[PDB]
């Protein structure tokens, strides 16, 4: 199935995944595309931050679901 | 005579919006209808950003309850008109923006003089529809917004034809090309990602063999992988030979909006929070219901906490859904609890919600004026119902929520009187008083936070107010420049709400390790919570550590242009800021900088370092050598670069200039060295046509073959390099400029330089030049020491070092770096950059604007409500993430603190610790752990130094076991513990009851 990852700069990445895939795995795939180390990735979906070692199924992530890859900013 | 922008005021905003956008903003007249909280907040942000004119319309009399969120009203203004009374205070925010009052809007025709019209909560739906219809059909941009307690919305309608010039504000993607196949497949050089999306457009330059592919034509991108994209067939243009750089181009997009009338019955939503997406339709109905209600009840909203009126609202909503089952979709029920709360809270005026919509709508006004960023299309609804406290602690009914005839009445309307008093008796520490800081203090003035006899606010900030701050630090005026941020901010908000007179302790101390004597155990322990308003990571990390140590909640936020974020750190519940890594600042390889640049970022880096060395380091080194008798002996045995330092002194003292003319000469000789001789040297080792072991050309990809510069005073960069170099050199040596009262004169410099012998270049045959950071680096120091003059021949000779100040245009710094970078850019055929861009990179300036700052601060004060109620259900808290450019809002439940176990005992790996009362003896500490915790201490340490280990032999145990921890540290470190220290953190390792090593909490010793 297909999910989307939207970045904070508006970019849309598309991923090929299965419901049983670990978040670890989705981060792995995002690293292949963007070059972002899994440990620097903050993924959020439907009000939860996605944690390493849980599955896509655990967060109720369906086909066509959109995850957001977000950041913290140092200005103030 | 306008069409130019004040860089010294707009500096940081300018890096968000750009010059074109701001020139359009400077031709736009904006009209704001209603000047309660929402209106004044929108107006403030728009006036700060600098539009051509601001006009405000609110003929209503000021009432006490209006002060809930209208920070420019005072009790003295009661009875007078909101518009009249606010006007003068908005004007003070930005002297370039006239602020006018519309007396009357009986004639809708008067709208034609404005380009954007904004309708706030004061305007009925009937009038919003009339006004929108007039605007839409006349080409006037229309935005509306409403807050009702913890709910809110915004609507955007920019007309039939609106063009977006830049959807995001991001730097266009760029990159180096190694191949272009005939079918259009573009492969990136090495392992560089293009970073494009399908349907981006690109242009090319330097692609040899495809002539007209470089002519500015755009190509649509088909992404093939991370390292390739396709542009359609290019066999028509020729055949690829080598080279090439691609550059993303943003193309214009035409979009159309619908009228409010159409969108009421058939809306397009943008979502504020995807966890709540089902609520958008419901609230859309609900907010229309409130207007229908008002029409039935002579313009009144539902009564605060009132069931009769809430049931009427639910009926009204159900009639809209039964009549049109297409806003909710087929077979979907009204959410009656949600609508009930909308009724209950309809009169509420909540500071954080107002701040959210104020920032948002203000940015939408700016988009509307400029075509910069993607507009909100077309409706967004929002709520922060999680901010409601538990009714078991703070019950809500008609009695607890009734007005008490105070400025807080429409906050009381939502939370109750009791909750509001707990806000006032809170004790808070605010770390920073800049952008977030000023917005924070305004929000706290509006909350009455710290205003009660048990409460206070401490705010500290160690900076003084600079001019570019005024663009988003709205509590500061031009005449406050040079004063301290915290002190001025504290005074400013006390005028806003006198309930804070003598309740804010404005400090000017730098938070960090050198101020723990001030910000000490007692200071921190006293607080209820801490809020960051900081501009750097290390400070956030430090406050985070201390919040963990003292077990205090922390409210964190940050911005970068239109992007922003909030984070909540709750003791015993969530992870802390330090728990997660952010992407680090990428470093440029050393060889790229020194010999093989290809981006202006590289030439600026190189030029900035040259600046340090020419005008800061070489002077500090001379001063050390003249004042430290042991300097040369010190340098010889504690420097990696010894020879650099000694030549820097020898050079500094043998070339001593006597006048400005000598400074000019020096600078012209440095031009020859850096942009002529060094380049001819690099080309001596690596000729234009040099090859490598494989037989492929040395200069390809990231390596651009340089040409030496032939000095040309008519060239701007060559001129300014010499002007700025000479003027800085003069400053070092205490010489007066011919420049220090007026402009540099070309003929004056020319007549010095024209009479100089410039020495011809001879190559050094033994210089190795490092091609990679992998590859290695490859007596006369006794001669260099012999060359140095005795410091007694230079009695009282100081060189004055330069201290980089990027925000003073008279000081030559950015002038130098810009010119020096660009001369190097000319060398390597890199596009030269201007002062504003060089200042951004050299100065590490963070793009910033008031819109994002208010909105993010708003969201922080919606989480603050949750601290006041001591919430322990992690699911109630929201970390936020925004980008107003898109616009995008997302939220996430904080991550729980990781937990552990030793023996049968669960513990928190961030928050839990062993508190030991007293300067305990080592033997008693080891025993306490086995007896009371089931733990066999295995190592015990204090910072770097090891105090006890189970492998110690008996001789060593005898020395240590009977010592108090302070004397034990004394034994090992040979330091006293200082007097001021009242706690000591000890790290331990331990075995559990099975004899297995287990991870365990740290120890705090309370002296
Ligand atoms: N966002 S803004 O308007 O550009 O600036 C807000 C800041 C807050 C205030 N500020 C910044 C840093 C501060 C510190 N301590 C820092 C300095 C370096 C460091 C290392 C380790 C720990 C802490 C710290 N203390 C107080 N105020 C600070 C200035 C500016 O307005
Ligand atoms: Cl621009
Ligand atoms: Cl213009
Ligand atoms: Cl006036
Ligand atoms: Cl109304
Ligand atoms: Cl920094
Ligand atoms: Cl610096
Ligand atoms: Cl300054
Ligand atoms: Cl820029």
């Amino acid at each position: 199935m297909q999910i989307f990852v939207k970045t904070l700069t508006g970019k849309t990445i598309t991923l090929e995944v299965e419901s049983s895939d670990t978040i670890d795995n989705v981060k792995s795939k995002i690293q292949d595309k963007e070059g972002i180390p899994p440990d620097q990735q903050r993924l959020i979906f439907a009000g939860k931050q996605l944690e390493d070692g849980r599955t896509l199924s655990d967060y109720n992530i369906q086909k066509e679901s959109t995850l957001h890859l977000v950041l913290r900013l140092r200005g103030g | 005579a306008a069409g130019e922008i004040d860089e010294s005021l707009y500096s940081r905003q300018l890096y968000v919006l750009g010059k074109e956008a701001m020139l359009k903003m400077q031709t736009s007249n904006v009209l704001i209808l209603g000047l309660k909280g929402l209106g004044v907040e929108i107006a403030k942000n728009v006036v700060l950003a600098g539009v051509k004119s601001m006009t405000v319309f609110d003929p209503e009399p000021v009432q006490l309850a209006d002060l809930s969120t209208q920070f420019f009203l005072t009790e003295k203004d009661i009875g007078q008109k909101r518009g009249d009374v606010t006007r003068a205070k908005l004007a003070e925010l930005n002297a370039y923006v006239p602020v006018n009052v519309l007396d009357s809007l009986d004639d809708v025709t008067q709208l034609s003089q404005f380009q954007v019209v904004v309708a706030t909560d004061t305007v009925s739906l009937e009038d919003k529809v009339k006004i929108n219809e007039f605007c839409h059909s006349s080409g006037i941009r229309f935005i509306s917004s409403e807050t009702r307690g913890l709910f809110g919305n915004t609507f955007v309608d920019l007309g039939d034809e609106f063009t977006v010039l830049d959807p995001t504000g991001e730097e266009p993607r760029t990159g180096m090309v190694s191949d272009i196949e005939p079918d259009g497949t573009v492969t990136m050089l090495d392992d560089n990602r293009h970073g494009l999306e399908d349907g981006n457009f690109v242009r090319f330059s330097e692609v040899e063999g495809l002539d007209k592919l470089n002519d500015g034509t755009l190509f649509k991108v088909e992404v093939l992988g991370p390292f390739a994209f396709r542009i359609g067939s290019v066999k028509e243009y020729g055949e690829y030979k080598k080279g090439g750089i691609f550059t993303e181009v943003k193309v214009p997009r035409k979009i159309s909006f619908k009228s409010l009338k159409q969108q009421l019955s058939n809306p397009e939503f943008v979502f504020s929070d995807f966890a709540k997406f089902d609520r958008a339709a419901q609230l859309h109905l609900g907010f229309q219901a409130l207007h229908q209600f008002a029409v039935r009840h002579n313009g009144e909203l539902p009564r605060t906490m009132n069931d009769e009126d809430a049931n009427e609202l639910i009926k009204l909503v159900t009639d809209l859904s039964v009549q049109q089952p297409e806003v909710l979709g087929e077979g979907v029920d009204v959410n009656e609890d949600l609508i009930k709360e909308l009724s209950y809270q309809a009169r509420g005026d909540i500071p954080g919600v107002v701040a959210f919509f104020g920032g948002l709508v203000a940015q939408e006004v700016l988009k509307a004026c400029s075509g910069k960023f993607t507009p909100l299309k077309q409706f967004m609804y929002f709520d922060s119902l999680e901010s409601l406290p538990d009714p078991k602690n703070f019950p809500r009914n008609e009695k607890t929520t009734q007005p008490v005839n105070s400025r807080y009445d429409n906050q009381i309307a939502v939370f109750g009187l009791d909750f509001q008093k707990k806000i006032a008796n809170s004790k808070v520490f605010l770390v920073g008083s800049g952008a977030i800081g000023c917005e924070m203090l305004k929000n706290w003035a509006l909350l009455g936070l710290g205003s009660g006899s048990d409460g206070y606010i401490v705010v500290t900030d160690n900076d003084s107010i600079e001019k570019s701050n005024l663009n988003r630090q709205f509590l500061f005026r031009p005449k406050d420049v040079g004063k301290n941020k915290s002190e001025v901010a504290a005074e400013a908000v006390c005028a806003m709400n006198p309930d804070l007179k003598g309740k804010i302790n404005a400090k000017i101390d730098k938070v960090g390790p050198e101020t723990e004597e001030i910000f000490n155990d007692s200071f921190w322990e006293s607080l209820d919570f801490v809020t960051n308003a900081l501009d750097n990571v290390d400070a956030r990390t430090y406050v985070d550590r201390r919040c963990v140590f003292y077990r205090k909640p922390l409210l964190e936020s940050g911005t970068l242009g239109t992007k922003g974020n909030t984070q909540v750190i709750i003791p015993r519940l969530t992870e802390s800021y330090s728990s997660s890594r952010d992407p680090p600042e990428k470093s440029i390889p050393l060889c790229t900088l020194r010999s093989f640049p290809n981006k202006i970022d590289h030439t600026i880096a190189w030029a900035k370092s040259l600046f340090q060395g020419y005008f800061t380091d070489s002077a500090e080194n001379v001063n050390m050598y003249l004042t430290q008798p042991n300097f040369v002996e010190q340098t010889l045995k504690q420097s990696g670069d010894v020879k650099g330092v000694l030549e820097s002194i020898s050079d500094s003292l043998s070339s001593k200039p006597h006048n400005f003319e000598d400074c000019i000469k020096w600078a012209r000789l440095e031009f020859e060295k850096k942009f002529n001789h060094d380049i001819k040297q690099l080309l001596f080792n690596f000729p234009k046509d040099a090859k490598t072991s494989n037989g492929e050309p040395f200069w390809s990809g990231a390596k651009r073959a340089p040409t030496p510069l032939e000095f040309d005073i008519y060239n701007n960069d060559h001129f300014h390099f010499v002007v700025a170099g000479a003027s800085l050199r003069a400053y070092n040596y205490g010489i007066k400029s011919d420049d220090s009262n007026s402009k540099p004169n070309v003929d004056e410099y020319k007549s010095v330089i024209d009479h100089m012998i410039i020495p011809e270049f001879t190559p050094n045959a033994n210089l190795k030049i490092q091609v990679n950071d992998d590859d290695p680096d490859p007596d006369e120091i006794d001669q260099l020491v012999s060359s140095l003059p005795d410091p007694s021949t230079l009695a009282g000779f100081k060189l004055e070092p330069v201290d980089f100040e990027k925000d003073d245009d008279t000081n030559h710094h950015i002038e130098f770096i810009t010119a020096c970078s660009n001369c190097r850019a000319q060398n390597y055929f890199i596009e030269t950059a201007d002062r504003q861009k060089t200042k951004f990179i050299a100065g590490r300036i963070i793009p910033a604007i008031a819109t994002t700052t208010s909105l993010v601060t708003g969201l922080v004060n919606l989480e603050l409500y949750k601290l006041i109620d001591n919430k322990t259900d992690i699911e109630q808290y929201k970390n936020g993430f925004v980008n107003l450019a898109l616009p995008f809002f997302g939220f996430s439940e904080p991550i729980a603190s990781p937990k552990g176990e030793y023996n049968n005992k669960k513990y928190d790996k961030i928050w839990d610790r062993f508190d030991i009362k007293g300067d305990i003896k080592l033997s008693d500490l080891i025993e306490h752990f086995e007896k009371d915790e089931g733990l066999e201490i295995t190592m015990l340490s204090y910072g770097v130094s090891l105090l006890y280990a189970s492998f110690f032999p008996p001789k060593k145990l005898k020395e240590r076991l009977n010592l108090p921890i302070t004397q034990l540290v004394k034994l090992v470190t040979k330091k006293d513990i200082p007097a001021h220290v009242s706690t000591m953190i000890l790290e331990i390792c331990a075995d559990d009851k099975e004899g297995e090593d287990v991870e365990v909490p740290f120890i705090t010793i309370h002296l």
